[PDB]
């Protein structure tokens, strides 16, 4: 069913219902079957996952019934579909992170280039739009360039990244100087 | 972008036998996440678009025959037909999806069979060409195999040489021979000048060399 | 059933630019991503780049940037292509194909269109003249005969020729084009029947080449 987006090193959090309002039992697992987290009473057992040290849970939502997967400094390859099982039901999530950094490069001078790369998952086909200061709209695909700063766009660029009908927001911070 | 690479160029493969087709990538398709290899075979037909085959390495598309398998892994993969068919002459060509999207340069699949002799046919410029003021003169070598074959014209006994042009057609997907076209182009006053016009065809199919000829 | 349909061949002229479209049914447009993809006539695939008819967002390949730009129009449900600056070594046949699925489910191409042949020339269209292929005299010992017809002189690249609409498939042979030292195109194509059939059933090709709005359809009789 759903799908949601993530940025590089933060954090998402994955849902999960039961129909039921009171706590009972589920687990989270990934495409590839390897099991990430589930419970024992209320007790939390994690498993073999490459996701180990940063997959969680919220353990004080579980009587409402709700059993979300938390995953933590978030990674390109986190992308993945995840599954919840509660109640015997099946819950899918699908997961597409996305990373946007200026290659080596924040503080210039005016005239000079800048030229951000967006990082993406495998089969992505993604598209950027950026907004400079000065509220000109620039677009890009897997690189967006600018080709002679101006000293008015020194400031923060406001840059939405979209695959399909999903889209995820970045902030970055240029510095232009004369 | 990622470099896909497909070896040889082109095959020649006898009916019922099996063959292989080799793609290369410059750096891994497999996502160790889900451990899918994201890459795709399409086949193209003679005067078609594309048409996949397979996807994650191995899966073969719906309303594809089973004598189509993918293979391989991480940087290398392979296209089988565990028996060719008539049907299977095309240029295939692999795609990795891995990161944007990169086609390999194609293998190009012919198919033996046995020797077919190709029968010969010629045609005279038509009545409404001379009237327009210029002469065609066309022989046709019908169904044959394999593509050798040698179109020698004469007029009146003089042996042609640079005034004509061939064109073969792909090999049929049905009984897997050549036809070939032979044009020989005359000025109309020339044409007028002379009355036997023969096309003489050689091909290992034919014991001795096929004549056919006409006077205007 | 989903269908991608293209524009037809176009001649253009060595520095000026072509539109292409790409017209799409059978499923919500704005749901799939559409590629293009270049062929060189006797060449392998090169990828173009894509465009997200969505918001019309855009990715080309390095070798296209700035050579090519896509655009969509969500109400028609058409993607168009334009080109631009064109070359002699631009001429191929432009495919627009959708991704199978979305959110990197479905990254390979599923659907085509049938693509459009664009030639890169600085020469008029020019339409052909159609000539019978008929037997000089139309009789002997021999059981199986040849007709056909010669499509003589056209410019640009593409031709399609048919027999008795469409009826008439089996033992035909519609030859690859040739290009004479005049700089047209010549082709022939044929077919082979019985013999005893001649004169009482009726053969015509059906030839159509768009680029000049020229369609003959030509009866060929010995």
């Amino acid at each position: 069913k759903k799908v949601v987006l993530g940025k590089k090193g933060d954090t998402v959090e994955l849902t999960c219902t039961a129909s039921q309002k009171k706590s009972i039992q589920f687990h989270w697992k990934n495409s590839n079957q390897i099991k990430i987290l589930g419970n024992q009473g209320s007790f939390l057992t994690k498993g073999p996952s490459k996701l180990n040290d940063r997959a969680d849970s919220r353990r004080s939502l579980w009587d409402q019934g709700n059993f979300p997967l938390i995953i933590k400094n978030l990674k390109i390859e986190d992308s993945d579909t995840y599954i919840c099982e509660v109640e015997d039901q099946k819950e899918e999530v699908q997961l597409l992170v996305f990373g946007l950094t200026a290659n080596s490069d924040t503080h210039l001078l005016q005239g000079q280039s800048l030229t951000l790369t967006l990082e993406s998952p495998p089969g992505s086909s993604p598209s950027v739009q950026c907004r400079s200061p000065r509220g000109k709209n620039i677009q890009g695909g897997k690189t967006l360039s600018v080709s002679q700063l101006e000293l008015q766009d020194s400031g923060t660029w406001t840059c939405t990244v979209l695959q399909n009908q999903k889209k995820v927001e970045f902030k970055i911070d240029i510095v232009v100087l004369a | 972008d990622i470099v896909m690479t497909q070896s040889p160029d082109s095959l020649a493969v006898s009916l019922g036998e099996r063959v292989t087709m080799n793609c290369k990538s410059s750096q891994s398709l497999l996502y160790s996440t889900n451990q899918k290899n994201y890459l795709a075979w399409y086949q193209q037909k003679p005067g078609q678009s594309p048409k996949l085959l397979i996807y994650w390495a191995s899966t073969r598309e719906s309303g594809v025959p089973d004598r189509f398998s993918g293979s391989g892994s991480g940087t290398d993969f392979t296209l089988t037909i565990s028996s060719v068919q008539a049907e299977d002459v095309a240029v295939y060509y692999c795609q990795q999806y891995y990161s944007y999207r990169t086609f390999g340069g194609g293998t190009k699949l012919e198919i033996k069979r046995t020797v077919a002799a190709p029968s010969v046919f010629i045609f005279p410029p038509s009545d409404e060409q001379l009237k327009s003021g210029t002469a065609s003169v066309v022989c046709l070598l019908n169904n044959f195999y394999p593509r050798e074959a040698k179109v020698q014209w004469k007029v009146d006994n003089a042996l042609q040489s640079g005034n004509s042009q061939e064109s073969v057609t792909e090999q049929d997907s049905k009984d897997s021979t050549y036809s070939l076209s032979s044009t020989l182009t005359l000025s109309k006053a020339d044409y007028e000048k002379h009355k036997v016009y023969a096309c003489e065809v050689t091909h290992q199919g034919l014991s001795s060399p096929v004549t056919k000829s006409f006077n205007r | 059933q989903v269908q991608l349909q293209q524009s037809g061949p176009e001649v253009v002229k060595p520095g000026a630019s072509v539109k292409m479209s790409c017209k799409a049914s059978g499923y919500t447009f704005t749901s799939y991503v559409i590629h293009w993809v270049r062929q060189k006539p006797g060449q392998g695939l090169d990828w173009i780049g894509y465009i997200n008819p969505y918001n019309d967002g855009t990715d080309y390949d390095e070798k296209f940037k700035g050579k090519a730009t896509l655009t969509s129009d969500t109400s028609t449900s058409t993607a168009y292509m334009e080109l631009s600056s064109l070359r002699s070594e631009d001429t191929a046949v432009y495919y627009c194909a959708r991704e199978k699925d979305n959110y990197a489910t479905g990254a390979w191409f599923a659907y085509w269109g049938q693509g459009t042949l664009v030639t890169v020339s600085s020469a008029s269209t020019k339409g052909p003249s159609v000539f019978p292929l008929a037997p000089c005299s139309r009789s002997t010992s021999e059981s199986t005969a040849a007709l056909g017809c010669l499509v003589k002189d056209y410019f640009p690249e593409p031709v399609t020729v048919s027999w008795n609409s469409g009826a008439l498939t089996s033992g035909v042979h519609t030859f690859p084009a040739v290009l004479q030292s005049s700089g047209l195109y010549s082709l022939s194509s044929v077919v082979t029947v019985p013999s005893s059939s001649l004169g009482t059933k009726t053969y015509t090709c059906n030839v159509d080449h768009k680029p000049s709005n020229t369609k003959v359809d030509k009866r060929v009789e010995s």
